[PDB]
RNA sequence: GACUCGGUGAAAUCAUAGUACCUGUGAAGAUGCAGGUUACCCGCGACAGGACGGAAAGACCCCGUGGAGCUUUACUGUAGCC
RNA sequence: GACAAUGGUAGGAGAGCGUUCUAAGGGCGUUGAAGCAUGAUCGUAAGGACAUGUGGAGCGCUUAGAAGUGAGAAUGCCGGUG
RNA sequence: GAGGGUAGCGGAGAAAUUCCAAUCGAACCUGGAGAUAGCUGGUUCUCUCCGAAAUAGCUUUAGGGCUAGCCUCAAGUGAUGA
RNA sequence: GAGCUGUAAGUAAGCUUUGAUCCAGAGAUUUCCGAAUGGGGAAACCCAGCAUGAGUUAUGUCAUGUUAUCGAUAUGUGAAUACAUAGCAUAUCAGAAGGCACACCCGGAGAACUGAAACAUCUUAGUACCCGGAGGAAGAGAAAGAAAAUUCGAUUCCCUUAGUAGCGGCGAGCGAAACGGGAAGAGCCCAAACCAACAAGCUUGCUUGUUGGGGUUGUAGGACACUCUAUGAGUUACAAAGGACGACAUUAGACGAAUCAUCUGGAAAGAUGAAUCAAAGAAGGUAAUAAUCCUGUAGUCGAAAAUGUUGUCUCUCUUGAGUGGAUCCUGAGUACGACGGAGCACGUGAAAUUCCGUCGGAAUCUGGGAGGACCAUCUCCUAAGGCUAAAUACUCUCUAGUGACCGAUAGUGAACCAGUACCGUGAGGGAAAGGUGAAAAGCACCCCGGAAGGGGAGUGAAAUAGAACCUGAAACCGUGUGCUUACAAGUAGUCAGAGCCCGUUAAUGGGUGAUGGCGUGCCUUUUGUAGAAUGAACCGGCGAGUUACGAUUUGAUGCAAGGUU
């Protein structure tokens, strides 16, 4: 269950096996974004803010259930399992190394 | 025989299995399996309770 | 108003239909059957003899061990009154 | 190889196909499922197939069960179109 | 013209069976209620075998019913049937 | 534990690790109408009084308390009448009213359609409507019982007794009970004699009215006398009542094991191969069909708080056994009877038991009843006063589930901002209407047109998937076409057969038809129908011997003078 400033891999998608960042994840929708994954052009029209607006590209949403994950010492893609030490719980990549990967 | 603590709580995942105390013996799994492997000491009971 | 042209545009009805007349037969009054006779295909304007034309599961008549309303010295009861 | 019998209503008696679901066994399915359209094929009937298009995801076949099981008429009901 | 009253076994009537929310020999709306109907209409897939009656008796019975008569499968008896 | 500001995209400012928004417990707020209650009233409004207070120099205004009716408790006052009572005036109290799922129950009141092949006694049925009162269950209930042998024992409910005994215009039809097998198992408090105060009459007497205490049953218990026992049991639902000391269950949530690679594909969860967990191969989601991708499951944990079960102790409470019965009490206009009537399965009949109405009306332990009238003998039990858990009946909901249950004309009427549009003055009726894709990527731009629409381009695997949107059948209205038709008599075909055009699931081939024979559609209903008898405009969809309980019959299968729950 990932969080806004990790860095994974895909599984299933049209580009699949590229890494990348997540910057929002629509947690009512569950569908996260990653940069360079499934660019979807639009056409919008000249607005009252884009003077004569037109094409461009940019990547949308894709699901959870693609994404995995990866494990830092390693890079190889892992479930990630909790356990907790003191007063908060922390992630454990479930490969024996916990990562850091929040900020 | 009567119980078991693990073979009725073992065996309970595997497709095909089906594990039965010997008083509760019906006859529609008697018939769906096609192998009998009971225990020595509910095999002299059958008899002594169906016969 | 009907009629012709431009505008808009319903309805009851309807087994399928390219739907003639005579004499006869027939559930005894035929656009459909037999035998004749007469008629090329196609529409508009009218007329009302048929299609047992449409409209209402005939009110007339008769049935139901069918209901209602009314009457009386029909039967059994009852509110009141002596 | 014979030998006989086989029109048919009300109604009585047998053998049968198909539709939906479950149980068990055994399969086909993005190299294209169920439905939809078309075809000169197969069985004695109800019906069964097989290619080709359209279709984009869940179906058959054998055995055996249980039933909301089959459509052309009720001045039927509802939705469409004349 | 404005306010008001009388409600179904009831009310109103210069009496006609008129009026009571386009009606009335007893209003409407629910519930008993899928009332009852000896009466009309309707009842859906296929093929083999056999296949009648429209009469008798009695009925508040004559278009209804019950029994005998006439058909049908299943057992028997088996020479009684023409 | 990182995003949020409803359903709801768009904004535009903002909030957020200093812990938001959401999930659970607890508290404060809770305008106005509603039993409406200060008076009115067309519900969601209007008009006030009484004290306090703001305010203005005051009057107008405002603000929070306050005042309905019965009922109870306290004084005031107290007539026609003089003594008191109705009456009257103040102060406290929160008792009531209304609503409910009215599903289930208990009493009051109570029809007809229908069956008998008509109909009045009967039955549909003490059913539906109406009204009253409570509960999570109500009613019943501690023998004036059943029974007939040897008796056993409160009430309720399930199975058999059994469609039997019986009732009935002896017709239609109603229809028990005990014994037996089980479910779940508690029995108790008042009245009276007698005794101790209190008051009264009216005296050391008696009677009467309260207060305790004593006492509550039939193998006859109690009063009164006799003798002997006590800080051990019983309990806050019956038996008298409140409350601190201490284990679980609810109301949020944690953790939670196991996988890769290629191929076709827009995309794999599919195919082929190589692996792994399993107390986890329930279920759903993810671009197709996933045990190992996500949410989960098996198994484990958690609870500041607030309720419910509750175990323990603490408290209240509390004497129980025997004998003598030589006297005294045991539920009065009651039980019964006469008269009309309802209920008991039982229609007044041979009619007990049971309650109501009117009227007469007993005896008391040698009593008093009841054993289907009544009398005799014998067995059983003690009315006219109260209280009571469990077995059992229900779901408008709440929690977790399951289904040879439906998949949009089905399923609730209602999947869709449903009892809504809409019709009715009213009470009340009461519809239609689901699906783009994996993702909004929802067609930038160019062109004709005022726009609507449209052709290109473009996104997308697919726009022949364009927001009337998956799939798109029939009626029906159309477009060029191969054969054919203007001397013809027609339930529209079928069987012969010429000519011209096309070549098949390749078979005694498909379409068209100049001309000859043959011929009055279908279903219901009938002695009979083309019928001028009925029914259908056409095409879709929906739409009619079913189920439970029994009885008799053949077919099947166990066992055999035995079979069976
Ligand atoms: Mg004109
Ligand atoms: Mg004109
Ligand atoms: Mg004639
Ligand atoms: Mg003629
Ligand atoms: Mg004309
Ligand atoms: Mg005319
Ligand atoms: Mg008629
Ligand atoms: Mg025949
Ligand atoms: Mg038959
Ligand atoms: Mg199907
Ligand atoms: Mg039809
Ligand atoms: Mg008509
Ligand atoms: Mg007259
Ligand atoms: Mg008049
Ligand atoms: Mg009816
Ligand atoms: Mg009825
Ligand atoms: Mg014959
Ligand atoms: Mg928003
Ligand atoms: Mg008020
Ligand atoms: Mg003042
Ligand atoms: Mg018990
Ligand atoms: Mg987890
Ligand atoms: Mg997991
Ligand atoms: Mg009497
Ligand atoms: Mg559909
Ligand atoms: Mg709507
Ligand atoms: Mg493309
Ligand atoms: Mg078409
Ligand atoms: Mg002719
Ligand atoms: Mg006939
Ligand atoms: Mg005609
Ligand atoms: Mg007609």
């Amino acid at each position: 269950h990932i969080k806004k400033g990790d860095n994974v891999k895909v599984i299933a998608g049209k580009d699949k096996g590229k890494e990348g960042k997540v910057i929002a994840t629509l947690p009512k929708k569950d569908r996260v974004v990653v940069e360079g994954v499934n660019i979807m052009k639009k056409h919008q029209k000249p607005t009252q803010l884009n003077p004569e607006g037109g094409i461009l590209e940019t990547e949308a949403a894709i699901h959870v259930s693609n994404v995995q994950l990866l494990d830092p010492k390693t890079n190889e893609p892992t479930r990630v399992g909790y356990k907790f030490v003191d007063g908060k719980k922390v992630r454990i990549a479930k490969k024996s190394g916990e990562e850091i990967k929040s900020n | 025989e009567n119980e078991d603590v693990n073979v009725e709580l073992s065996a309970r995942n595997i497709p095909g299995v089906q594990v039965t105390t010997a008083q509760g013996l019906n006859v529609l799994d008697i018939t769906n399996a096609d192998s009998l492997v009971i225990t020595e000491a509910a095999a002299k009971k059958v008899e002594e309770v169906l016969g």
